[PDB]
C-alpha cells in the first residue's frame, strides 16, 4: 500500500491496493471411411487414376501418421500431426498404381512420364502424399501413359506402390471435415479453466438446476453472461458460477503510529486466502475481533469498524449512549444554569484556477502535430473554455460569501 | 484473466486507477450522506415502557420489537431491491437494522423530549404540554390545544392511519425511491451488455479473436475492443458521478429538514 | 503543479484583501448586530446586543444582564479553546484540506499521461517525428493524439463535476453568513449546535470557517407541572 | 386466395436457454397477421426462407425440391419424407413435370450427387415448418400442432450445404405458403425456457 499510494507514510484508515481472484486449476475439454481409400482391395492405373471425395465426417488423421503401415509420407502447407486440430471445407484423395522410383514424381514441380502424361499436380500446396509398398499383394494390370504396362514382378524400384494423394478444400464453403477434438475427464465445485467445444472461460462447475430443451447447448441469464452448458459429448447440464474474486484493502492506525497491519478480503467464504474473523462484508485476517462496541473509528461495512492496546481489533460500532429519559405525564425537566460555549464550522468556497493550453498540452512547439490537431476541430477551445467557465465563478464564489458588506467597518480602538 | 490484453492496458497509464479511484470517492461519499442525515443524536433514547402520551396514538411509528416500526415495514414491502465480473457491490457502513435505530432515537426524542433532545441535554416533558407549545409557535393561543385536545388526538391518529392505507393499498406511492433503485441497475446492465459489442472489431470475444490470429494482427484488433469497452466504462463512471452529485444535494437537503423540522419546529412557509 | 501548458491563475481576491472583508465584517457584528447587514449600521452598547440576542431565542433579557460576569468568562474561556484545539490537534481542517488534495492529484495525473504510450512506437512526440518519414509518423502521431486527447477530456468533465459541488458548497457558505453573521438564525441545527446566538466568519486559503456562538442548557432538575391552574372556577393558562 | 396469419411463425432464432426474461432480438421472421396464402403443386419463390404450414392430414404431402433450376443443371435436395424416416439428398436429379408421392418417381437421375443423410421421421392436426438460408448454412424449423393462437417452431437439423436455393416447389389436401422478412421481434421466455409470447416491432405503433 506504500507502493500503490507512493509515500513511505500512509496514513490511518483503509486502503485498497489491488483485488485478488481463485486461479483456474485442473482445466476440463468439452468418422471418414478412411479403411475405404487405403485399405481398399484395388487400385486403377495411373493414367484412369480415380478419385473420390471425402467430407461430412469428424477425422482422426494420426491413425495414418503415428503408424508405420506406409513407405511414404509426405505433408505440405501443414505439418502432419496437427491435421487433427484444423477444419476443411472437403477432402479429395486420388488413388492409383505405379512403379517405385516414379514415386518421387508426385509432388508440384515435377517432369516425366508419369508428371506430364498420367498424374499432373498443380503448382500449389498438397494435404499428404503417401505412399506404400504393394508387391506383397497386388504382383501387366496397372498401365500408364499411347499408354504402357507396368511389368510389376514380384522378384525396389520396379515394384508395384499404392499411392494416395490428399487435398483439401480450404474456406470455399462451411467446413465439413475436421480432426477429433480430444476432450478429457470434467471435474465439480472448483474454479477451473474450460474450452466447452467453443467456448473458453473461466468459474466453477457444479450440477446445474435450470432444467433446459432438447435443442439447447448452453444457456445465459443477461448480456451473453453464459450460466449453465449441456455438454455435447455427456450429455449433462452443469451450472457456471464465477470463482470468488474481489478486492483486498487493508487497515492500519498509520505507518508512523504502528506496523501493524490487518487484511480485509471482500465478498467470500473465508475457507480459503495469523488471525482469522468472518463479517458481512468479507472476512478480515490479522484484527482481533472483541465482542463489546465502540464508536466507530476505521470504517469496514455492515456496521463493523476497526489500533487499542498495541494490536488490531474489529468490533460492531456503538451508536451512542443508551439512555431513556423518564417521561411523565405530570412533570417537566428545566435547565438552572446555562453553558454558552463557541462551534467552528469549515467550508470551502474555491479551487485553483486551473488553465491549460490544448495546443501545447497536446502538441507543444510543433507545428506538424498540430496540422493533425486541426483535424479535431474545436476540441481545445470547448475544454479551454470550458476551464475559463469554471475559473471565472471561482472568483464569484469568493466575491458571493465575502463581499457581503456595503463598505469596510473599522474596529473602534 | 488475459495476459496480452493486459501488456495492451499499461500502455494506456493511469486510465484504471483514475476511474477505479472515482467509484471509490463516491462509495465512500454514499457512505457520508446517511452518516449526515440520521446520525443527528449522540444517544440513543428510548420511548418509555408506559405509553401515555396525552391520548395521541403512536404504536404504528414506533418500533415493535416483533420483528423497525409498522410503516418501515410497510415501505420495505414497496421498493423492488447484478454482477458477473470486475463488478462488485459494497455493503453500507450502517446496515438497515442499524439506520432503523436512528430514526427510533431521533422519533423517541421529539415525542418525548420536544426539540431540546437535539438541541442540549434532553428535557423530559409531558406530550399535551409540547404541542401546546407547538401551538404557540405556529400564531395560535396554546389553550385552543388544551380545551380541544380531545378533538386533536382523534384527528392526529385518524391521519396515522389514513397514510398506512395511502401507502399500503395505492402502489407506485414511492416512485423517487424506485427510480434510484432502477437507475442503479440500468447503468449496471447496461455496461455488462456492452461486453458483447463489437466496436468493428472481427468478433467481440476477446478469447477468440486471440486464439486464432498472429499477435501482430491479433492486437490491432484488440486494441479496437480496448478502446470500445474502456470508453464504456468511462461513460458509466461519469454518469455515476453526475447522478451522485444529484443524490448527494437530496442527501443534503434531507439532513436538513430533519433538523429543522424533526429536531426543532420550522417557520418557513411550504 | 504546471509545468509544460499547464498553469493556475491567481485569484482576484488576495489572501490578505479577503482577511479585510472579514475583518470588516465581525468589526460590525461587535458593533451593531443584525442591524448593519439591513441598513445604516447602528452603534449599539455590546452587553445590550447580547441581551437581545438572548431573548430572540426565549430566555428574559434580564438573565444576561444578571450573569453578565460569568457569559463573559464562559465566552473568553471558549474562544481560547478553539485556539488551543486547532493548534495541536492535526485534520483540523481536513474537509479544506481535502479540495487542495483533489486539485493537486487531479493535476499530477494529467502531468503523468504524457508519458504513456498509447500503442505508439514512443511515448515523446519529439522523438517519433525525429525519426519516421511524415506518412508513417503521422499514423504514430494521430495514435498519440487520440489518447492525450480522451486524458484531457476526463480532466475537464471531472473538473467541472467537482466545480459544480463548490459552487453548492459556496452558496451554503454564503447562506450561512448571511443568516447566522449578519442576523441571528432561528432555524435548529443550521449554525453549529445549540441556540443560536452569534458567529464570525474567520478567513482560510480555499474556504470560510466560522465562529458559532451558542447558548446551550445545562444543569436541569426536576419539577411537577399542570396544564393551567383553577382558581374560582377558572382556568389560568400561563 | 390469401388468409391471416394471426400470429404464427415464432421460432427459436438460436440454441440460448433463457428464463423469465423479454430478449428482443432480430432475423427473417415472419410478420404478424401478414397475408399467407392458402394453396389448395406449383413452384414458389423462396425469397430469403419460406414459412410453411399445413393441416391436411394425408400422406399426399410428401416432401419438397429445393434448389436453383430443380434439374441436372444443378444440384438441388429431393427433403422427403419415408413414413418411416425423413430422407434428404442433393443429389442432382432431373426435372418431374408431377413427380407423384403408391409409388414413387422423383429422383430421375444423381449425377455427382455429393450429399446424404437420414433421420427420424417427422409425421386436426396442424404442422408447421420454416426453411430458412444462412450463410450456406440450411437450417429447418418446425413443431407439431394439433389457425388460430401462438406457439413457437423449434429446430431439427442444420445442413453444412452451401447452395442457392430459389425455387422449392413441394411434391403431391392444403398447405399455406408465407416469406420470411428481417423483423426484429421481443421473445418473451417462459421460466421454463420455452417461447410463451412475442411483440412485432414494426406491425402497431403500440408495438412499436
Ligand atoms: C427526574 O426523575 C426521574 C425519575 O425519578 C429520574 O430518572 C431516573 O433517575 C435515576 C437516578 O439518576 C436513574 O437511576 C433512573 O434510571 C432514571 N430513570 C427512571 C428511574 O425512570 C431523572 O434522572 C430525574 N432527573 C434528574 C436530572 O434528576
Ligand atoms: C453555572 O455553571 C457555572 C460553570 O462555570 C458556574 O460558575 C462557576 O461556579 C463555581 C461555584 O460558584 C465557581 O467555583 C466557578 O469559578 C464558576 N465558574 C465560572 C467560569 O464563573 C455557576 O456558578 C453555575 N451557576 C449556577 C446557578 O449553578
Ligand atoms: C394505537 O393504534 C393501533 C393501531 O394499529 C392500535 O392497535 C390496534 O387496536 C385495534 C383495536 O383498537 C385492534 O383491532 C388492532 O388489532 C390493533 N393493532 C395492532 C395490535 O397492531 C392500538 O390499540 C392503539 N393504542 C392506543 C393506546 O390507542
Ligand atoms: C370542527 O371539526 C371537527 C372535526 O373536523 C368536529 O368534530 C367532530 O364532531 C362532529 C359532531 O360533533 C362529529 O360528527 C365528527 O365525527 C367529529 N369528528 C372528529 C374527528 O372528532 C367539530 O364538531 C367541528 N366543530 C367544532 C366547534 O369543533
Ligand atoms: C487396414 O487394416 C489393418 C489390419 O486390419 C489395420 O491395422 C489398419 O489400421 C487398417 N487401415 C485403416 C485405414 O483402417
Ligand atoms: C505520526 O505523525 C503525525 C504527524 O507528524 C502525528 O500527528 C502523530 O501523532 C504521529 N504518531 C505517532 C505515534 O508518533
Ligand atoms: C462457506 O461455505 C460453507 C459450505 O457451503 C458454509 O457452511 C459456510 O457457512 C460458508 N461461510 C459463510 C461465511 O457463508
Ligand atoms: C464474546 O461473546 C460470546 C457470546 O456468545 C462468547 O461466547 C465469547 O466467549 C465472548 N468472548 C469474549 C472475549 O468476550
Ligand atoms: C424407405 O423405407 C423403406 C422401408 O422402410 C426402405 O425400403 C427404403 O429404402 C427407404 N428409402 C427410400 C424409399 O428412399
Ligand atoms: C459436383 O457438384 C458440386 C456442387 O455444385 C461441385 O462443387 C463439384 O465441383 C462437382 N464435381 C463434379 C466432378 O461434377
Ligand atoms: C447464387 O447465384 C448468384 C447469381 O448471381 C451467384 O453469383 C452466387 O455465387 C450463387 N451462390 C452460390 C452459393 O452458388
Ligand atoms: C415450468 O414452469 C411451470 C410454471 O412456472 C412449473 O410449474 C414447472 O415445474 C416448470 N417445469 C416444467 C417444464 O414443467
Amino acid at each position: 500500500t506504500k507502493c500503490t499510494l507512493k509515500s513511505f507514510t500512509v496514513e490511518k484508515g483503509i486502503y485498497q491496493t489491488s483485488n485478488f481472484r481463485v486461479q483456474p486449476t485442473e482445466s476440463i475439454v468439452r468418422l471418414c471411411p478412411f479403411g475405404e481409400v487405403f485399405n481398399a482391395t484395388r487400385f486403377a492405373s495411373v493414367y484412369a487414376w480415380n478419385r473420390k471425395r471425402i467430407s461430412n465426417c469428424v477425422a482422426d488423421y494420426s491413425v495414418l501418421y503415428n503408424s508405420a503401415s506406409f513407405s511414404t509420407f509426405k505433408c505440405y502447407g501443414v505439418s502432419p500431426t496437427k491435421l487433427n486440430d484444423l477444419c476443411f471445407t472437403n477432402v479429395y484423395a486420388d488413388s492409383f498404381v505405379i512403379r517405385g522410383d516414379e514415386v518421387r514424381q508426385i509432388a508440384p514441380g515435377q517432369t516425366g512420364k508419369i508428371a506430364d502424361y498420367n498424374y499432373k499436380l498443380p503448382d500449389d500446396f498438397t494435404g499428404c502424399v503417401i505412399a506404400w509398398n504393394s508387391n506383397n499383394l497386388d504382383s501387366y494390370n496397372y498401365l500408364y501413359r499411347p499408354l504402357q504396362s507396368y511389368g510389376f514382378q514380384p522378384t525396389v524400384g520396379y515394384q508395384p506402390y499404392r499411392v494416395v494423394v490428399l487435398s483439401f478444400e480450404l474456406l470455399h464453403a462451411p467446413a465439413t471435415v475436421c480432426g477429433p477434438k480430444k476432450s478429457t475427464n470434467l471435474v465439480k465445485n472448483k474454479c477451473v479453466n474450460f474450452n466447452f467445444n467453443g467456448l473458453t472461460g473461466t468459474g466453477v462447475l457444479t450440477e446445474s438446476n435450470k432444467k433446459f430443451l432438447p435443442f439447447q447447448q448452453f444457456g445465459r441469464d443477461i448480456a451473453d453472461t453464459t450460466d449453465a452448458v449441456r455438454d455435447p459429448q455427456t450429455l449433462e447440464i452443469l451450472d457456471i458460477t464465477p470463482c470468488s474474486f474481489g478486492g483486498v484493502s487493508v487497515i492500519t492506525p498509520g505507518t508512523n503510529t504502528s506496523n501493524q497491519v490487518a487484511v480485509l478480503y471482500q465478498d467470500v467464504n473465508c475457507t480459503e486466502v495469523s488471525n482469522v474473523f468472518q463479517t458481512r462484508a468479507g472476512c478480515l485476517i490479522g484484527a482481533e475481533h472483541v465482542n463489546n462496541s465502540y464508536e466507530c473509528d476505521i470504517p469496514i461495512g455492515a456496521g463493523i469498524c476497526a489500533v487499542a492496546s498495541q494490536s488490531i481489533i474489529a468490533y460492531t460500532m456503538s451508536l451512542g449512549a443508551e439512555n431513556s429519559v423518564a417521561y411523565s405525564n405530570n412533570s417537566i425537566a428545566i435547565p438552572t444554569n446555562f453553558t454558552i460555549s463557541v462551534t467552528t464550522e469549515i467550508l470551502p468556497v474555491s479551487m485553483t484556477k486551473t488553465s491549460v493550453d490544448c495546443t501545447m498540452y497536446i502538441c507543444g512547439d510543433s507545428t506538424e502535430c498540430s496540422n493533425l490537431l486541426l483535424q479535431y476541430g474545436s476540441f481545445c477551445t470547448q475544454l479551454n473554455r470550458a476551464l475559463t467557465g469554471i475559473a471565472v465563478e471561482q472568483d464569484k464564489n469568493t466575491q458571493e460569501v465575502f463581499a457581503q458588506v456595503k463598505q469596510i467597518y473599522k474596529t473602534p480602538p | 484473466d488475459s495476459t496480452e490484453c493486459s501488456n495492451l492496458l499499461l500502455q494506456y497509464g493511469s486510465f484504471c486507477t483514475q476511474l477505479n479511484r472515482a467509484l471509490t470517492g463516491i462509495a465512500v461519499e454514499q457512505d457520508k450522506n446517511t452518516q449526515e442525515v440520521f446520525a443527528q443524536v449522540k444517544q440513543i433514547y428510548k420511548t418509555p415502557p408506559i405509553k401515555d402520551f396525552g391520548g395521541f396514538n403512536f404504536s404504528q411509528i414506533l418500533p415493535d420489537p416483533s420483528k423497525r416500526s409498522f410503516i418501515e415495514d410497510l415501505l420495505f414491502n414497496k421498493v423492488t431491491l447484478q454482477k458477473f465480473n470486475g463488478l462488485t457491490v459494497l455493503p453500507p457502513l450502517l446496515t438497515d437494522e442499524m439506520i432503523a435505530q436512528y430514526t427510533s432515537a431521533l422519533l423517541a426524542g421529539t415525542i418525548t423530549s420536544g426539540w431540546t433532545f437535539g438541541a442540549g441535554a434532553a428535557l423530559q416533558i409531558p406530550f399535551a404540554m409540547q404541542m401546546a407549545y407547538r401551538f404557540n409557535g405556529i400564531g395560535v393561543t396554546q389553550n385552543v390545544l388544551y380545551e380541544n385536545q380531545k378533538l386533536i388526538a382523534n384527528q392526529f391518529n385518524s391521519a396515522i392511519g389514513k397514510i398506512q392505507d395511502s401507502l399500503s393499498s395505492t402502489a407506485s406511492a414511492l416512485g423517487k425511491l424506485q427510480d434510484v433503485v432502477n437507475q442503479n441497475a440500468q447503468a449496471l446492465n447496461t455496461l455488462v451488455k456492452q461486453l458483447s459489442s463489437n466496436f468493428g472489431a472481427i468478433s467481440s470475444v476477446l478469447n477468440d479473436i486471440l486464439s486464432r490470429l498472429d499477435p501482430p494482427e491479433a492486437e490491432v484488433q484488440i486494441d479496437r475492443l480496448i478502446t470500445g469497452r474502456l470508453q464504456s466504462l468511462q461513460t458509466y463512471v461519469t454518469q455515476q458521478l453526475i447522478r451522485a452529485a444529484e443524490i448527494r444535494a437530496s442527501a443534503n437537503l434531507a439532513a436538513t429538514k430533519m433538523s429543522e423540522c424533526v429536531l426543532g419546529q420550522s417557520k418557513r412557509v411550504d | 503543479q504546471k509545468f509544460n501548458g499547464l498553469t493556475v491563475l491567481p485569484p482576484l481576491l488576495t489572501d490578505e484583501m479577503i482577511a479585510q472583508y472579514t475583518s470588516a465584517l465581525l468589526a460590525g457584528t461587535i458593533t451593531s448586530g443584525w442591524t448593519f447587514g439591513a441598513g445604516a449600521a447602528l452603534q449599539i452598547p455590546f452587553a445590550m446586543q447580547m441581551a437581545y440576542r438572548f431573548n430572540g431565542i426565549g430566555v428574559t433579557q434580564n438573565v444576561l444582564y444578571e450573569n453578565q460576569k460569568l457569559i463573559a468568562n464562559q465566552f473568553n474561556s471558549a474562544i481560547g479553546k478553539i485556539q488551543d484545539s486547532l493548534s495541536s490537534t492535526a485534520s483540523a481542517l481536513g474537509k479544506l484540506q481535502d479540495v487542495v488534495n483533489q486539485n493537486a492529484q487531479a493535476l499530477n495525473t494529467l502531468v503523468k499521461q504524457l508519458s504513456s504510450n498509447f500503442g505508439a512506437i514512443s511515448s515523446v512526440l519529439n522523438d517519433i517525428l525525429s525519426r519516421l518519414d511524415p506518412p508513417e509518423a503521422e499514423v504514430q502521431i494521430d495514435r498519440l493524439i487520440t489518447g492525450r486527447l480522451q486524458s484531457l477530456q476526463t480532466y475537464v468533465t471531472q473538473q467541472l463535476i467537482r466545480a459544480a459541488e463548490i459552487r453548492a458548497s459556496a452558496n451554503l457558505a454564503a447562506t450561512k453568513m448571511s443568516e447566522c453573521v449578519l442576523g441571528q438564525s432561528k432555524r435548529v441545527d443550521f449554525c453549529g449546535k445549540g441556540y443560536h446566538l452569534m458567529s464570525f466568519p474567520q478567513s482560510a486559503p480555499h474556504g470560510v470557517v466560522f465562529l458559532h456562538v451558542t447558548y446551550v442548557p445545562a444543569q436541569e432538575k426536576n419539577f411537577t407541572t399542570a396544564p393551567a391552574i383553577c382558581h374560582d372556577g377558572k382556568a389560568h393558562f400561563p | 386466395a390469401y388468409t391471416n396469419s394471426f400470429t404464427r411463425g415464432v421460432y427459436y432464432p438460436d440454441k440460448v436457454f433463457r428464463s423469465s426474461v423479454l430478449h428482443s432480438t432480430q432475423d427473417l421472421f415472419l410478420p404478424f397477421f401478414s397475408n399467407v396464402t392458402w394453396f389448395h403443386n406449383p413452384v414458389l419463390p423462396f425469397n430469403d426462407g419460406v414459412y410453411f404450414a399445413s393441416t391436411e392430414k394425408s400422406n399426399i404431402i410428401r416432401g419438397w425440391i429445393f434448389g436453383t433450376t430443380l434439374d441436372s443443371k444443378t444440384q438441388s435436395l429431393l427433403i422427403v419424407n419415408n413414413a418411416t424416416n425423413v430422407v434428404i439428398k442433393v443429389c442432382e436429379f432431373q426435372f418431374c413435370n408431377d413427380p407423384f408421392l403408391s409409388e414413387f418417381r422423383v429422383y430421375s437421375s444423381a449425377n455427382n450427387c455429393t450429399f446424404e443423410y437420414v433421420s427420424q421421421p417427422f409425421l386436426k392436426n396442424l404442422r408447421e415448418f420454416v426453411f430458412k438460408n444462412i450463410d450456406g448454412y440450411f437450417k429447418i424449423y418446425s413443431k407439431h400442432t394439433p389457425p388460430q393462437g401462438f406457439s413457437a417452431l423449434e429446430p431439427l437439423v442444420d445442413l453444412p450445404i452451401g447452395i442457392n436455393i430459389t425455387r422449392f416447389q413441394t411434391l403431391l389436401a392444403a398447405y399455406y405458403v408465407g416469406y420470411l422478412q428481417p423483423r426484429t421481434f421481443l421473445l418473451k421466455y417462459n421460466e421454463n425456457g420455452t417461447i410463451t409470447d412475442a411483440v412485432d416491432c414494426a406491425l402497431d405503433p403500440l408495438s412499436e
